């Protein structure tokens, strides 16, 4: 089957930029390539088909290049709707393949996260579970990673993470990590901490609290 | 005007079978190929085969070879996919593709069709309450949905009242079971000097549970 | 008494023998004023006319070549007489007529030729199995008939171009049959095989060593074949005195004039011989099939008695051609063309079974009558052609010439021959209406006004320019 | 009757080109007339008959005309693990040339076509092609609605049904006034013959280059048939349009099968759903009737009337012989919803092998006297044979017997003169509607024009 390599798996830029999407394949195809655009939350649209031709509907501020296995979607001038997912794919070569992927991500001023921490609520607790909950909430870039500490030790199992798709107000990310242990484990340790990394600081954003105490 | 109409999302058990479809709209089905495209928020997307409905001569990744089954009716104007021996990769969004000048292009796609394979049955949410611990000028809320089945769910705060500055994250499929949170920022001065409500509505199980966020 | 020869009172002698072919007259000197120089012959003598001073000229019909109907046609360099008389004087006055008969007959032990031309597409690939005794046993079976058959082969499929031919795979133009689990020739419109040769088991190897092709469109290029078969005389080796049997077999449907349009072929048929040394037909791919008219002119020029030899499922429409070329006999052949041996004896019968008289170059003033007798003297007025004859039977025809006036030229020749016949009967008309005494007039005579008038005849005419 | 035969103007093509087989008027956006004039055996590039188009502008004079350029070039496309193959090589282009609006269509019905899947191919066939152009603009599309993309062996297992791959599309080509193109295929549905409908429009806006194999939705095709009596009949050797149903808003079809039902040859009248409205079957087998049809209002009652050309009809003769000498059949058309009756009128030729009845062509009103007239061709007739135009004239009872009109070619034996014919409109501008005449043999047109009375 034909691999497409699509680059870049997203960018960050602003309204009124040109930028260009490029797709590589591991041989010739000819111009048997399309382009799509699939808006958040919604369906997928047509751009181009076989190479350079647009779709039926479509601005002329898009358009594809390319020939041989190296192929280029070009947006000039990016308006407020051209924040999506687009992927190109090969009709050269049956199966037909696709690339992976790139998204067109809002531009802005880093931001650093505001880290809550939220020990097991009672009703929890009597039920015989333990959720620890760290709400990482409007930051940029979306680049960030979160870890557990239970007594200062990393904790990997039993994490699980959630992201928002970026804001529509501020333009920015948030993150939702729940460590959920049993009762009885939950209750052989004390201290409970996840630490945000992020760009905007070299020092980790440390939120934490000890059962019991409060 | 061109547009590919598909069932609606399908919520089925493993080792199942489900036939999904996918009825022409404003143009006849026999015009051109169909195909079926497999999305994955990992994997992307997949090409699963094509069906020339005119005369039900088909095409299929070798991947899909066994599982995938595509099918056409001209008379209802309608193209299927039918899946068999169903498995938890099995879940994901399928779409049906058409092309629009070029034989061979995927320029018109459908909306999507669901498809989620799971064991668990209607389960309800375990709703709890995030309240701090025992400073600042702003304070952050938040509310758990823990262990519920099917999708969705609708959370709120204050019965829509209390709306911007809020973080409802989506589901997370833990076990089975989904578990979904949300938080909540205002100043200080807000609370708890105002009450303030978690709202989550499941209406799979009929389900409308209320907490409200109690300080420690 | 006072006819129309008296009444209609002439000038001239001339004009007296032109009121009625019982008029005549009289150039004698000692004739009474009063007395009428233009009456009947027998008025004439009864008022002492001279007889020799008598113009009356009467039409009349002598043979000159009446040689005997032979009895069988075999053996001579072609002294069969078939035609009985074959040459006539004949004389006529004007508004006159006279009548003479003519025998013909269907002629026994006479040489036949039989070109067998052969659907050679795939739908034929069993068809050559059957005829591979063919050339023995229709030898077998025409020697009962006659003693001097020749026979010869030839093979058509269809216009060697797209979309008729199958152009691809390469391996397609060499053997046709490549995507099936054979071999077949490649494709040919028409191709000459055989010379008409007395040597019957040339037939029968010939045919062995033929094969099938294969085309895309069922109805075939025959059409072509049964041209070049026809005006390609010294290739195909018809020979003068013989009957001329064209074998046209075949399964399908054929092309036809126009049809060529779809290999974009627009030129016209012209008729002429395409066949050269290679014994294929050149213009195939240049020329477009020919119509019926145009097949139907050749045939007729070269005398030749096309055979539709079909299967059940087209019978009706080579019948349906069959009447719009007159002449052609068709047979139902069989799936494999094992009945063709029979098929080809009746066809042959059939053929000899009919007289047909035929005028040619008969002038426009002369006009023909026929009371024919078939069978057993059995007299059939009004008829010119005989039916359900046998071979060796005799028939004849009485016919009547009649001359409206007098034409300009007063010697004119035109020919009675039957149908697909070798001789005929020549009929050498002479107009008979001067009168002798004009040849000896005199121009300028002393006893015509002074000189201002001619004597001829006994009478004064007045001279040229008055 | 007043066409001119003394001052004629003539155009010319390069030799061999057979320069005339097709010709039409066109008017640009400014209304100037022009003649556009197929040559299907003009050289390409690779000094191989393709055929040609020239775009002539009107001159007393005549002389060369401009070619009107298209792509010649064969075309391979490897998609789908699938190779599509053009051949242009001997496809015809000029074979039929027709204009609309300020549209040019020329056909290639024998360009060639070829699908490759590893070993298996779909067969080099000659589907045919047309090319589109606006001259005035440089707008350039292409129209091949049989090609397909079906391999070999799938038409024989599925006993050659929907078989579009000899359609030769474009063999004959019409244009509605909405501008829909309409093409002849009669080697469509193996031979039985399609016909094949597309917005001019739509064809220009669906069209991109090098894609080769794309859909017009918009187009409509004609039925396959089980029915013996169609098989080899060649439907769409000939087409024409026109009003026949007293609906104004529909469009009916006029379609020449000359070998149907065993080369009895028949002419149908159909809606723009390919449905049946009347028949009119041959008189004589292999007469070709059929081989050409006109539409017309010949006898002034505002209904279009009906032409058919059997340029091989034999007319029988004294002492049981016939004589090819081609035949023309007048239909017209009844009052209100009834079928065509029997022919309204017969002219038949008199020079052997004439083809009186090959082309016939609507004249408009040529003497101004209120009734439309026409003009037949015999392109091998006259008493020289090489070949005759004769004018009839309209009236209230249909056409008149006897031509008002005959013009004898004038180029050398062979030129086919009358092959293509062309009336109805006046080119210079005098009043009067005028006449092209194409005599490909001697790669040439010549234009007659109306003078008055
Ligand atoms: C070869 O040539 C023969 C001879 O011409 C053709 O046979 C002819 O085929 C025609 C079309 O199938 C037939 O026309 C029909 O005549 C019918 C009844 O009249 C006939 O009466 C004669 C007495 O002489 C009989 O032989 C016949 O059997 C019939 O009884 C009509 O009823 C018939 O119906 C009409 O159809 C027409 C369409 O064609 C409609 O316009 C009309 O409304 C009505 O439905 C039709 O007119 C003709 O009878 C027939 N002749 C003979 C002698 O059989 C073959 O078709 C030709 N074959 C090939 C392969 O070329
Ligand atoms: C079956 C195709 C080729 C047959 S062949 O190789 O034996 N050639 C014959 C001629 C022939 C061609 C076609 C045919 O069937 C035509 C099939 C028509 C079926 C279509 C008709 C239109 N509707 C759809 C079905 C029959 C004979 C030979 O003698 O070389
Ligand atoms: C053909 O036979 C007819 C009779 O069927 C002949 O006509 C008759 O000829 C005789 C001559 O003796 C007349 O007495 C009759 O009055 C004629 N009958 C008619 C004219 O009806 C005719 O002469 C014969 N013609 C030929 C050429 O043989
Ligand atoms: C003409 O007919 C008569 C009988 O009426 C016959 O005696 C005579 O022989 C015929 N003439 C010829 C030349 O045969
Ligand atoms: C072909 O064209 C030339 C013009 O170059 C012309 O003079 C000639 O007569 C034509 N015929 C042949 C046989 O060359
Ligand atoms: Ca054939
Ligand atoms: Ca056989
Ligand atoms: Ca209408
Ligand atoms: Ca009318
Ligand atoms: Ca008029
Ligand atoms: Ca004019
Ligand atoms: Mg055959």
């Amino acid at each position: 089957d034909i691999l497409m390599t699509q680059s870049p798996s997203s960018m960050s830029v602003s309204l009124g930029d040109t930028v260009s999407i490029t797709c590589h394949a591991s041989q010739g195809i000819s111009s048997n390539i399309g382009w799509l655009q699939q808006k958040p939350g919604k369906s997928f649209m047509g751009l181009i088909y076989y190479g350079t031709n647009l779709v039926d509907g479509v601005p002329s501020r898009f358009s594809g290049s390319g020939s041989g296995a190296d192929y280029s979607l070009t947006i000039s001038s990016l308006d407020s709707e051209d924040f999506a997912d687009y992927y190109c794919v090969q009709y050269a070569q049956l199966p037909y393949t696709f690339g992976g992927g790139t998204k067109l991500e809002i531009k802005r001023a880093d931001a650093a996260p505001t880290v809550s921490i939220f020990p097991p609520s009672s009703e929890q607790l009597t039920s015989g579970g333990a959720s620890v909950v760290c709400f990482l909430n409007n930051f940029y870039p979306k680049d960030i990673n979160v870890k557990w500490k239970i007594d200062g030790s990393e904790r990997q199992n039993g994490v699980l993470n959630s992201w928002t798709d970026q804001d529509s107000k501020d333009s920015t990310y948030s993150m939702s990590s729940t460590l959920t242990l049993t009762k009885d484990e939950y209750e052989r340790h004390n201290s409970y901490t996840c630490e945000a990394t992020h760009k905007t600081s070299t020092s980790p954003i440390v939120k934490s609290f000890n059962r019991n105490e409060c | 005007e061109v547009q590919l109409q598909q069932s609606g999302a399908e919520l089925v058990k493993p080792g199942a079978s489900v036939k999904l479809s996918c009825t022409a709209s404003g143009f006849n089905i026999k015009d051109t190929y169909v195909h079926w495209v497999k999305q994955r928020p990992e994997q992307g997307l997949e090409w699963i085969g094509r069906i020339d409905p005119a005369n039900g001569y088909t095409k299929y990744d070798p991947k899909f070879q066994g599982k995938a089954t595509i099918t056409a009716d001209t008379s209802s104007n309608t193209a299927y996919l039918q899946l068999s021996s169903l498995t938890s990769e099995d879940t994901a969004v399928y779409y049906c593709v058409r092309p629009l000048y070029d034989y061979y292009a995927m320029d018109y796609w459908g909306q999507g069709t669901s498809v989620t394979v799971s064991s668990a049955k209607t389960t309800a949410p375990s709703v709890y309450p995030l309240a701090p611990v025992c400073t600042g000028s702003s304070v952050t809320l938040g509310c758990l949905v823990k262990g519920y089945f099917p999708e969705p769910v609708t959370l709120t705060w204050n019965s829509g009242s209390l709306s911007s500055g809020v973080h409802t994250f989506p589901a997370v499929l833990q076990s089975d079971l989904y578990t979904l949170s949300s938080s909540v920022t205002v100043t200080s001065s807000t609370w708890p000097s105002q009450s303030i409500t978690c709202n989550v509505a499941h209406p799979a199980s009929s389900t409308k549970v209320d907490k409200k966020i109690e300080p420690r | 008494g006072p006819n129309i020869c008296t009444t209609r009172g002439v000038s001239s002698c001339q004009q007296c023998l032109a009121v009625s072919p019982m008029c005549a007259w009289c150039s004698d000197e000692a004739l009474p004023l009063g007395s009428p120089r233009c009456d009947l012959k027998e008025n004439l003598l009864k008022d002492n006319c001279a007889p020799e001073s008598i113009e009356f000229p009467v039409s009349e019909a002598r043979v000159l070549e009446d040689r005997p109907l032979s009895d069988k046609g075999s053996g001579d360099s072609s002294q069969v007489t078939q035609v009985s008389p074959q040459r006539i004087a004949l004389r006529l006055r004007p508004d006159d007529s006279k009548n003479f008969s003519i025998q013909v007959r269907q002629v026994e032990d006479y040489p036949v030729d039989i070109y067998y031309l052969m659907d050679l597409s795939y739908s034929m690939k069993d068809d050559l199995w059957s005829i591979q005794n063919l050339g023995t046993k229709l030898a077998t079976q025409m020697r009962k008939l006659t003693s001097n058959l020749r026979i010869g082969f030839g093979a058509f499929v269809d216009k060697p171009v797209s979309p008729y031919m199958y152009i691809s795979p390469p391996e397609a133009l060499e053997n046709p049959c490549y995507d099936m689990k054979t071999t077949c020739l490649p494709m040919f419109g028409y191709k000459h095989v055989l010379t008409l040769t007395d040597q019957v088991t040339r037939f029968n190897e010939e045919v062995k060593k033929q094969s099938v092709s294969r085309n895309r469109d069922a109805p075939e290029g025959g059409f072509d074949a049964i041209m070049q078969a026809t005006v390609c005389d010294e290739k195909i080796g018809w020979r003068n005195d013989a009957s001329h049997l064209l074998v046209f077999t075949t399964d399908a449907k054929t092309h036809i004039a126009l049809d060529g349009r779809l290999a974009g072929i627009v030129q016209p048929n012209d008729g002429q011989c395409h066949v050269g040394s290679d014994n294929h037909y050149s213009a195939s791919t240049t020329m477009d099939y020919p119509s019926l008219g145009l097949m139907t002119e050749k045939l007729s020029q070269k005398n030749i008695n096309l055979i539709f030899a079909v299967t059940e499922n087209v019978v009706n429409l080579y019948q349906n051609y069959s009447e719009l070329i007159p002449g052609t006999t068709v047979g139902v052949l069989s799936m494999d063309s094992s009945n063709v041996l029979q098929l080809i004896v009746d066809a042959y019968g059939k053929i000899r079974s009919k007289v047909e008289l035929e005028v040619r170059d008969l002038p426009e003033e002369l006009s023909l009558s026929f009371n024919a007798t078939c069978l057993n003297n059995e007299v059939i007025p009004g008829l010119k052609s005989c039916m359900g004859l046998k071979i060796g039977d005799t028939v004849s025809f009485s016919i009547e010439a009649k001359v409206r006036g007098c034409p300009q030229e007063k010697e004119k020749s035109f020919t009675i021959k039957p149908v697909g016949f070798k001789d005929s009967l020549i009929v050498q008309v002479t107009f008979d209406c001067d009168c002798a005494c004009q040849a000896q007039a005199e121009p300028n005579s002393h006893r015509c006004n002074n000189g201002n008038g001619t004597f001829e005849c006994g009478v004064c005419r007045c001279g040229p320019g008055w | 009757l007043n066409l001119d035969p003394v001052q004629l103007t003539f155009y010319a093509g390069p030799n061999g080109s057979q320069f005339g087989f097709s010709l039409d008027f066109h008017k640009d956006s400014h209304g100037r007339v022009a003649i556009v004039v197929g040559a299907p055996r003009t050289l390409g590039p690779s000094q191989e008959e393709t055929g040609g188009v020239f775009l002539c502008p009107w001159r007393a004079e005549g002389g060369q005309c401009p070619s009107l350029l298209f792509d010649l070039r064969d075309e391979t496309r490897n998609v789908g693990s699938q190779t599509l193959q053009t051949f242009k090589a001997r496809q015809g282009l000029g074979a039929s040339v027709v204009s609309w609006s300020d549209v040019i269509v020329a056909c290639a019905p024998w360009q060639h076509w070829n699908v490759l899947e590893k070993t298996e191919e779909a067969e080099k066939t000659p589907v045919g092609s047309c090319f589109l152009a606006q001259p005035e603009s440089g707008r350039r599309a292409e129209y091949s609605p049989c090609r397909g993309n079906t391999l070999s062996r799938i038409y024989v297992e599925n006993d050659f049904s929907w078989d579009k791959r000899y359609c030769e599309a474009g063999f004959s080509s019409v244009v509605t006034q909405a501008g829909e193109l309409v093409l002849g295929a009669p080697g469509g549905y193996y031979f039985l013959g399609l016909l094949a409908q597309a917005p001019v429009a739509d064809i220009f806006s669906s069209y991109r280059p090098g894609i080769l194999l794309w859909h017009v939705s918009s187009q409509s095709l004609s039925f396959d048939s089980s029915n013996p009596e169609y098989f080899d009949g060649y439907w769409g050797y000939s087409v024409a349009v026109g009003e026949f149903d007293g609906d104004l808003n529909t469009t009916e079809y006029v379609v020449g099968a000359p070998t149907w039902s065993w080369t009895l040859g028949a002419v149908e009248i159909l809606d723009s759903y390919y449905q049946r409205l009347h028949r009119l079957r041959g008189e004589q087998m292999a007469s070709y009737f059929g081989h050409s049809v006109a539409v017309t209002d010949v006898n002034g009652d505002g209904r279009h009337d009906l032409l058919v050309g059997a340029p091989l009809y034999m007319e029988s003769r004294a002492d049981r012989k016939l004589a090819e000498v081609g035949r023309v059949y007048l239909f017209l058309q009844p009052r209100g919803p009834h079928a065509l009756g029997a022919p309204s009128l017969l002219l038949t030729g008199t020079q052997l092998y004439g083809r009186f009845g090959s082309a016939i062509a609507p004249l408009g009103d040529l003497d101004r006297d209120g009734y439309n007239d026409i003009a037949v061709a015999a392109p091998y007739g006259g008493p020289s044979g090489r070949g005759q135009v004769l004018v009839f004239l309209g009236q209230s009872e249909g056409l008149r017997s006897r031509p008002s009109q005959v013009l004898d070619s004038p180029f050398p034996t062979g030129s086919a003169f009358g092959f293509s014919l062309r009336g109805a409109v006046d080119i210079d501008d005098n009043g009067y509607p005028d006449l092209i005449v194409g005599a490909y043999g001697a790669n040439q047109v010549a234009v007659y024009r109306a003078q008055p009375v």
